[PDB]
């Protein structure tokens, strides 16, 4: 059954939530509410940046500026030797 | 007589090998071949003559019986072979996998006979913990805690 | 024996058969 | 048990992952699984870290009852083969020409106590089906131990009383004293001695001569004559048990181990028996057991026996040659001589040889093979089956060192052909004959104590004699033994 | 050579006398090629002394009588085997175990002369029923290894005198097996178990050491043809 | 009592270790259900505290926790009721 | 019980045991006076 | 394989509904179908082969020649007798003194009736006379010397595992033999013969320039290195100069397990017949290290692995460097398109050829999607599926085959490109691979011990194997035992003592027979060899090696030093030759290990089988075992959470992973089927706990 | 205790052998002194050996060479029974070309400097018109047996052929003991050991590097006391 549950795939999958929660509570707490509404990690809906700028009160590009200073924070070989290994 | 004869004689063969088995084995076996009687006449409780019940079943609706309905049917010990004497069965699934499948199944559809999963055999094909060894209710349900004298002291 | 090619191993042989060994895949 | 680490390495592998995650040499599980694949040198030592006090079973196919499963502890060993115990091959019948054995592996604490507890070797020792052990010395090591313990007059330094201008000179202090001289070539091990002892129990009827009460071997002192073999024997054996001084037969060694199993923990007894077997390794050795052909010694007046039943045998197909007899009443007269002929040889083969004949030594150990097989090496097969089930009433013979003929070796097929063919269907039909038997007896467990009835059997029990001597029953072991009686004995 | 792991010694201390020696790890197999030649030096090159022969006056040719005692002159021959002595001197030193009246005898009772030692003066020897007299003279010398008793060459000397065995070796009892400790990471080596049980004359400590100093004076002799000769050495302590 | 040491998977021993409880199926599932309660221990010291008590005697550097189970049975700081 | 050596416990399945002890030595039983008796 | 008889198949009698009388062994069998060799599995009897001298009649009946005799006279008119004109006739034997003028000595022969009787004839009515001995025995059985000591089912044993041994790298001929292993070699097939005589012309590693006698000149290409039907190798090396004369039916080049033209299956061992230290337990066997130093028993083994490219509906398979998500030190020996060079070493689980296949487009999990955000990858659609080489394997690769449906090759339908790499690898030998002698005499090899600790014989020879003495007398099969003295004979040489002529003992005994050099060739014919007499008085007389040194006595045993202890054993022991064989039961052949592996399609069960991961069959008598124990939860445990419990799998193997508590077994799959079943089978199936 | 310790003297037989005798020493212990040697110069004497080959026209194990008359697998059977005898412990290289019909002998190995091999007379091939044969070796001093290093354990190309090596210049070892043993107790055993070594080092050379390394070894137990 090349379709069946690989059973260390799963395991891994969930080792991956469990560091990528553990980095994502690194940062601040509007940042990291940022992404998880961005790319849906908390729900599983990708709420666009007009959801994120209404549930912060802000505009669309206080939200484009706070992201790209997310992705420049993520962009440690520190802070992610651990996820260059997950993939 | 026929016990002491059957033990006697199969113990023979495996002497004339030069096996030595103990005895308590084909006791046990032989207890399995004398557990049900025969019925020649019926009382009056539900009985067809010539029909296999159980001893013990019999002995304890006659004991009922003899109050309110007081015929007693007439039982003869009778010696019924090894595969007999499974397809004498209890439950249903108990056999299931022995001899006619379907026409166990048929009439055991027919019965509306329902399972009590008292067998070792019907726990291993549900995967349920069996009632045997480990898995009786004396030894799967132990209480665990440290004596309090030692649980104070660390 | 009566081979061309066969090295030279001796035996014990005390009865000299007529017959040879046929062609054994003639089957 | 021993295992191959490359197999242990598949088979514990969550395990191992776990621990070298636990170890900070790997970030993941992910990179634990391809230094698994990559194999760094610190993942044995981890994985000898994870197999350290985990049990595994083993099971040789197929499962003729109940110790055809076993649980052993692992241990990492080099090759590629599973290493077993020789003391339970007895257990799983598994000889070493190539039969395979399964592992598993329990996961939960349950499955790991019930395998730690129930299926462990040290636990399962005597049989289920009658009480004699199956970890019981063997093959090599029953000749070992034989050759051991056997007591061997016209030795060198051996024992004489008789004392000229010298003394007796046989004696020794110690058993220490005893090796010493061993090693040096006076003593030679299986001439008798007279030893003084210090730390073995002398038998009842020493031990309750001198000291009464208790002849209390830890600090007593005593002296016996034996061998020096018998000693380091009872060495072996645990310090309560007194001396044995018999010459060690298969027989002698069960009642021994039975005698140990029934009085002390199960723990010394598995302790005994891998000490008992370690002795009989070291002196399977020295026993000088080889096999020449010059040692296949055939008896010199077997020809004059097959003249003098060749004649009968001629005189008996004369007689049918006459048509005095029929055809039926010939065959079974030369089958009636040539078993006589047969037995008749056999007797001559068997008080030509001497005791020191490995052959025949292999034999009255009680090792292995019975007394015809020998006969049949050498003197005379005797009567080979019709392929219907009757005698060929020929018959073969010659020995295998004679080497048989052509026809003689033709008629040999039959009955080798018809022995593999029916050990092929009685090993299935045993097979559907124990299928049967789960099938009826599948629903008898234990459930109570005591039912406290008062009814129960009889048993014979050792019937006297028209003396009146009590004359032990041959079969009390098999009935009698093992019981609880449901009413009271008096005597008279 | 380079020995890639260091062998180490690392001593187990059972029962006063009964010390116990193990060493690892060992190269594959090392253990069988020194752990033989380890016991047979213990039993079999060690100085030491013990009774030569003894002579004991009213016995006169019936080796079993002797008036007086409770005891067969065979279990007197015995006990004065199990005695430790040790000695100073290369040459056959004799002495006097004498005692009158009832009681009973240790060892203890004898009077050494000078170089002899009793080192189990407690010992019980004999008993002496009822105002007997005994009065036996011992011959103890010196030597290694194990001898049977020495036949009747002295033989008109031997008139009172007769011959016994004689433990010259302080070790008693010394046997070893090997092991197979780490296959894996270092690679199928092997572990060497002794176990040395001698008399109270000298320690196993000791008897190993002096052991291992006759085994070395003895490689010397293999070692003293071309020292410019690669072997493998072990290296620092 | 003095017999020999015994010496990995077999220590304790079972001749002993029968000598505390009714039948052997008692002391399999008294011992794995203390196990159960030492994993639960193990896995716990991450979060906050409970009344979950174990080890009791000193493990090992490391030792497999149903070997700590039955050697404290051993040392009898245990105790049960049956089914 | 045959093996332990002590008295049977309350949970011990005899019938299997005794099954597989009554039907082990059919290899052996080496032959109407065998295994179809 | 070729000459084999079968009595299965379409027509005839299948397995289970013939019964055992046709199984059995008639009397008319002899001569015909040889009454040793057959499996010994669950085909006992239906599947013989013929005798050597047997012949099909073109009525399909198989004839048998004989030589008849007439008026006592035996006469040289070979005549081919088929069964029924056998019961017609009366056939006296082989071993029947003959005059050398025809007639027999004896008044009184042995002969066949026709119903398999045996009776001593007035030495008259004999019309037939056997051709020879052996008519009787097979091809490969005659192959065995002492047959006539050895009981018939431990030779049906050793003949039958006669055709698994493996081909050797050396291949050196044995000692002892028959007359049978030059004629069943240039019969065998994979000789290459001389056709025709002539003169060599110029020879290579791969070809020989033959030059005849007139005009032509003819190559012979050698196969190197051909893979055979079981990974076994197939090397042909040629044996001749550049300036020798060839004949006609020649042996010009060796095959795989040939020596010098004829047979060779093995190697000749010095071995003893002690018991050593119960390593040598009921039949293991161990061995000197030397057999690892010199490569005495080494094979190469040869698999062949093989994979497709193939057309999809998503696109088509490509073989390829681009194969995402990989380092790029791990593509180094693949060449520019996927597939790795020649020579290149390979472990297990490495990557032979780079292949990936298209996948299409799914949706991305959050995380993942996160992921490639950050690190700034592309979705990399395709897929991979390289081929992989399985667990286990490894070693050189030799060659590559590949095909191309661009390349106008055929190819099955939807396939583009099929490629095959020639996997290679030089097996040791290894305690655990299968070694048998020529007797039945077979086992797993105990220990390997170093050449030190051994049994050394005195001229610090030390021997090669030790086999066991106590599984000799119980298994009836003392030809082991005579092949070791002969053996010892023939590799130390002999010269016996003519100064008062023939000793009485030798008489018998042929002459060129009288000396022999160290180190010759002989052969026992099977059924006319060495006698007791002849055996024992050629041992008396063994002249010594190098120094005088009568290294065994008259007995055949010789004094060995224990090369553990160091003291001599104080009995001598048997030692000599045995020439003994390697078997196709190999550790890396056998050996099967499984964590999580590939599970099934229908039933969720662990599929099985080595080509897989594989997993183990639980059997139903294991169930019996464990209740019979009474351990129920572990019964529980194997029946539940490591068969059918699918969401019980995921859970153990994260809660070890966790180091957790083993969760509780859920319902297998195995019961909801049934469950299911029986409810689309119109039965309502009712579950109820009050 | 009798008074004299032991001496060792030497017996020279041919060159490449030698016997030696003890005398004299305790009753009961030249097997075991014999044994001991004999387990020591049988299996850990240093020696050099070839290791790893390379071959121009080849690149793998298992084929063969254009003009040869074996193959490479037989080649390296040949090669494998080489003597050769380093002086230090890096690993030299040395080469071997030969063109043209002949036969190739073990005496046409061209060495570098320190090297030597002592078997000239040892064939290899043979080749033809067609032959080109060149082959470079690798020797290292070790000791003992071991199998052929990987090449992914090297940093190799495709070109090497790893080959097992055979660090054991001694061929043959044996003993015999005269036990004098008389009845005077003057008792004492005279060790006659026999050494053959396959003219690789003396046998005096290899006896005295075994008893420097039972010098080291028995020196550990002596006085890590
Ligand atoms: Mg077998």
């Amino acid at each position: 059954d090349s379709e069946a549950v690989v059973a260390v795939d799963a395991v891994s999958f969930t080792l991956l939530q469990d560091q990528l929660q553990s980095v994502l509570d690194t940062l601040s707490e509007r940042e990291a509410g940022v992404v998880r509404l961005r790319f849906g990690l908390t729900d599983g809906q990708p709420r666009t940046l007009d959801e994120i700028g209404q549930v912060y009160g802000v505009t669309r590009e206080r939200i484009r500026q706070i992201e790209s200073k997310t992705m420049s924070k993520l962009r440690h070989p520190s802070r992610s030797q651990v996820l260059r290994d997950y993939l | 007589e026929v016990q002491i004869h059957l033990v006697r004689e199969v113990q023979e063969v495996y002497r004339a090998q030069g096996v030595s088995i103990h005895d308590k084995h084909i006791e046990v076996i032989v207890r399995q071949m004398l557990r049900r009687v025969t019925i020649i006449d019926s009382g009056s409780t539900e009985f067809l003559p010539g029909s296999l019940i159980d001893r013990a079943e019999f002995e304890a609706e006659n004991r009922r019986v003899v109050a309110e309905g007081g015929e007693p049917a007439a039982g003869r010990p009778v010696l019924m072979g090894i595969t007999k004497a499974s397809l004498a069965t209890d439950s249903w699934l108990s056999a299931a996998s022995f001899q006619e499948t379907t026409r166990v199944l048929t009439d055991a559809a027919i019965n509306c006979r329902s399972d009590k999963l008292n067998g070792l055999k019907e726990n291993v094909i549900i995967g349920k913990l069996i009632p045997a060894g480990t898995g009786i209710n004396r030894y799967r349900n132990i209480a665990v805690q440290p004596t309090e004298e030692a649980r104070a002291a660390a | 024996n009566s081979v061309p090619g066969a090295p030279n191993r001796v035996s014990f042989a005390k009865l000299r058969e007529p017959l040879e060994v046929p062609g054994l895949l003639d089957v | 048990c021993g295992l191959p680490k490359l197999m242990a390495l598949e088979l514990f592998k969550p395990f191992v992952m776990k621990r070298l995650v636990d170890l900070n040499h790997a970030q993941n599980i992910k990179s634990a699984k391809r230094m698994v694949e990559r194999q760094r040198p610190q993942v044995w030592d981890v994985l000898e870290e994870v197999i350290a006090e985990h049990p595994v079973l083993l099971n040789r196919a197929p499962t003729l009852h109940r110790l055809g499963i076993q649980a052993f502890e692992p241990m990492l060993v080099e090759g590629k083969a599973i290493q077993l115990h020789p003391l339970v091959c007895e257990a799983f019948n598994a000889d070493f020409d190539g039969d395979q054995m399964a592992v598993h592996l329990p996961l939960s604490a349950e499955a790991q106590a019930e395998a730690r507890i129930l299926m462990l070797s040290s636990n399962n020792i005597l049989s289920p089906a009658s009480g004699r052990p199956l970890a019981m010395p063997r093959l090599d090591m029953v000749t070992g131990l034989y050759y051991l313990t056997t007591e061997v007059p016209g030795d060198t330094g051996e024992y004489q009383p008789a004392s000229g201008d010298h003394p007796e000179t046989g004696v020794y202090s110690s058993p220490a004293e005893a090796i010493m001289a061993a090693d040096r070539g006076v003593l030679s091990v299986r001439a008798k001695i007279k030893v003084r002892l210090t730390q073995l129990r002398p038998p009842v009827e020493i031990e309750a001569e001198l000291f009464g009460h208790s002849g209390w071997q830890p600090g007593d002192a005593w002296m016996a004559e034996t061998t020096l073999g018998r000693v380091m024997f009872n060495e072996l054996l645990p310090l309560g048990y007194p001396f044995v001084n018999k010459q060690m037969h298969k027989k002698v060694q069960a009642a021994i181990i039975n005698d140990l199993a029934e009085r002390y923990p199960m723990i010394v007894v598995a302790q005994t028996v891998d000490k008992l077997k370690d002795a009989g390794f070291y002196w399977a050795t020295r026993s000088g057991v080889t096999v020449s052909m010059a040692d296949v010694l055939v008896p010199p007046r077997k020809k004059e026996i097959l003249d003098h039943y060749e004649e009968r045998a001629d005189k008996v197909e004369k007689q049918f040659q006459r048509g005095a007899l029929n055809h039926d009443e010939r065959n079974e007269a030369l089958v009636e001589i040539w078993k006589e002929a047969t037995d008749e040889v056999g007797q001559a083969l068997r008080e030509h040889y001497p005791d020191d004949n490995p052959i025949i030594t292999i034999v009255d150990s009680g090792a292995t093979g019975n007394f015809t097989q020998t006969r049949t090496l050498a003197g005379m097969k005797g009567l080979v089956t019709n392929p219907k089930g009757e005698f060929i009433p020929r018959p073969v013979k010659s020995s295998f060192r004679e080497g048989l003929t052509v026809l003689e070796y033709f008629i040999n097929t039959h009955g080798a052909r018809k022995g593999l063919a029916d050990t092929a269907l009685r090993t299935a039909d045993s097979g559907y004959l124990t299928r049967r038997l789960v099938d009826v007896s599948q629903d008898v467990i234990v459930r109570e104590h005591d039912c406290q009835t008062e009814r129960g059997i009889v048993v014979e029990l050792a019937e006297r004699a028209p003396d009146g001597t009590l004359i032990r029953d041959p079969y009390i072991e098999t009935s009698a033994y093992a019981r609880t009686l449901g009413t009271d004995a008096v005597d008279e | 050579m380079l020995i890639s792991q260091r062998p180490t010694l690392s001593e187990d201390v059972l029962t006063d006398n009964r010390s116990q020696f193990v060493i690892e790890p060992l190269e594959p197999g090392f253990g069988y090629t020194l752990g033989n030649s380890l016991r047979r030096t213990l039993l079999s090159s060690i100085p030491g002394a013990a009774v030569t022969s003894i002579r004991i006056d009213g016995v006169l040719h019936e080796f079993t009588t002797v008036p007086g005692v409770k005891e067969d002159v065979t279990e007197i021959i015995l006990n004065l085997k199990s005695l430790v002595v040790s000695s100073e001197e290369d040459e056959p030193v004799t002495m006097y175990l004498r005692k009158q009246g009832p009681g009973e005898v240790t060892a203890g009772d004898i009077v050494p002369p000078a170089g002899v030692t009793v080192h189990n003066p407690g010992m019980h020897i004999a008993t002496l029923n009822d105002k007997g007299k005994l009065e036996v003279e011992l011959v103890v010398e010196r030597g290694r290894g194990y001898v049977p008793a020495v036949q009747n060459r002295a033989s008109g000397a031997e008139i009172g005198r007769i011959p016994v065995d004689s433990i010259y070796s302080p070790v008693l009892k010394v046997t070893y097996k090997v092991d197979a400790t780490r296959v894996e990471q270092r690679t199928d080596f092997d572990k060497l178990i002794l176990d040395v049980e001698t008399k109270n004359s000298i320690s196993p400590r000791d008897a190993l050491a002096s052991a291992g100093k006759t085994l070395v004076e003895l490689f010397g002799l293999a070692r003293e043809l071309n020292v410019e000769a690669e072997g493998i050495e072990i290296g620092p302590s | 009592g003095g017999y020999d040491t015994p010496l990995g998977i077999t220590n304790p021993p079972i001749d002993e270790l029968l000598d505390r409880v009714s039948s052997k199926y008692a002391l399999v599932i008294y011992a794995a259900k203390r196990a159960r309660q030492i994993n639960d221990y193990y896995n716990q010291l991450g979060e906050g505290i409970l009344e979950y008590v174990g080890p009791l005697v000193e493990p090992g550097l490391q030792e497999k926790p149903l070997s700590i189970a039955l050697r404290e049975i051993h040392a009898d700081l245990l105790e049960h009721t049956e089914g | 019980s045959m093996a332990t050596g002590k008295l049977v416990d309350i949970g011990e399945a005899v019938g299997i045991v005794a099954a597989q002890s009554i039907g082990e030595p059919g290899t052996q039983l080496t032959m109407t006076g065998g295994l179809p008796r | 394989h070729k000459r084999r008889l079968s009595a299965l198949g379409p027509g005839g009698l299948s397995r289970e509904r013939a019964g055992l009388e046709v199984r059995d062994v008639h009397p008319s069998h002899y001569g015909r179908m040889c009454p040793i060799e057959t499996p010994e599995g669950p085909n006992i009897g239906l599947i013989g082969s013929l005798s050597v001298y047997a012949r099909v009649n073109p009525f399909g009946f198989i004839e048998t020649p004989y030589r008849k005799v007439v008026d006592g006279v035996v006469s040289d008119e070979i005549v081919y007798l088929t069964a029924d004109e056998e019961d017609r006739h009366v056939v006296a034997q082989a071993n029947s003194p003959i005059d050398a003028d025809g007639r027999f000595v004896e008044p009184r022969v042995l002969v066949r009736r026709k119903a398999g009787e045996v009776e001593y004839v007035p030495s008259s009515e004999v019309d037939y006379m056997d051709v020879s001995p052996r008519q009787m025995v097979s091809v490969a059985t005659a192959m065995i010397p002492f047959l006539e000591h050895d009981d018939a089912n431990r030779a049906l044993m050793g003949a039958n595992m006669q055709r698994q041994a493996v081909p050797l790298v050396r291949s050196e001929a044995p000692l002892v033999g028959t007359g049978m292993e030059l004629r069943a070699a240039i019969d065998a097939g994979d000789v290459v013969v001389a056709e025709e005589s002539g003169v060599i012309e110029e020879v290579s590693a791969d070809y020989i320039t033959v030059m005849h006698d007139n005009g032509t000149r003819r190559t012979y290409r050698m196969r190197k290195f051909a893979r055979s039907n079981h990974g076994t190798c197939a090397n042909q090396c040629p044996i001749v100069d550049a300036g020798d004369r060839v004949e006609a039916g020649q042996v010009i080049a060796d095959g795989p397990c040939t020596d010098d033209g004829e047979m060779a299956l093995g190697k000749n061992l010095l071995v003893a017949i002690m018991p050593w230290e119960g390593h040598n337990y009921e039949d293991a066997i161990i061995l000197s290290n030397r057999l690892v130093e010199e490569d005495v028993l080494t094979s190469i083994h040869i698999e062949e692995h093989e994979i497709d490219a193939r057309d999809t509906k998503l696109g088509a398979e490509e073989i390829t460097r681009d194969i995402p998500n990989i380092s790029d030190e791990v593509l180094a020996d693949l060449d520019e398109r996927g597939i790795v060079r020649i020579g290149a070493e390979v472990r297990d689980g490495d990557i032979l050829v780079g292949k990936v296949t298209p996948k299409g487009e799914t949706e991305l999990t959050p995380e993942e999607r996160l992921l490639r955000a950050i690190f700034g990858e592309k979705a990399r659609e395709v897929r991979d599926t390289s081929l992989k080489v399985p667990h286990g394997e490894s070693g050189k690769v030799i060659g590559i085959r590949v095909f191309s449906r661009e390349d106008e090759d055929e190819l099955p339908a939807g396939v583009n490109e099929l490629v095959r790499v020639y996997v290679a690898q030089k097996r040791k030998i290894s305690d655990g691979d299968k070694l048998a002698g020529r007797h039945g005499n077979k086992g797993v090899i105990g220990k390997i011990l170093p050449v030190e600790d051994m049994p050394f014989l005195a001229d610090g020879t030390p021997v090669d194997i030790i086999l066991n003495t106590h599984g000799v007398p119980r298994r009836m099969n003392i030809g082991q035992i005579l092949e070791t003295h002969l053996g010892w004979c023939a590799h130390s040489g002999w010269k016996v003592d003519a100064a008062k002529g023939v000793p009485d003992w030798a008489a018998r005994l042929p002459d060129e027979l009288l000396e022999a050099q160290p180190n010759a060739i002989v052969s026992t014919p099977v059924f006319d060899g060495a006698q007791e007499a002849e055996l024992q008085g050629l041992l008396s007389c063994t002249l010594p090696n190098r120094d005088g040194d009568v290294l065994v006595d008259a007995d055949g045993k010789a004094m060995l030093f224990d090369g553990r202890s160091g003291e001599p054993f104080p009995y001598p022991v048997t030692v000599g030759y045995m020439y003994i064989m390697k078997l196709h039961h190999l550790v890396d052949d056998k050996i099967h290990a499984r964590s999580t592996g590939p599970y099934s399609m229908i039933t969720q069960q662990p599929l099985g089988g080595k080509a897989q991961f594989g997993g183990q069959r639980f059997g139903e008598m294991e169930c019996w075992a464990m209740q019979a124990y009474g351990a129920a939860y572990t019964l529980q445990e194997l029946l539940t959470i490591k068969s059918d419990d699918t969401v019980g799998r995921v859970k153990v193997y994260e809660a070890i992973v966790k180091g957790e508590n083993i969760p509780e077994p859920g319902i297998p799959e195995s019961f909801k089927v049934l469950l299911k079943e029986l409810q689309s089978l119109c039965l309502n199936v009712e579950v109820l706990s009050s």
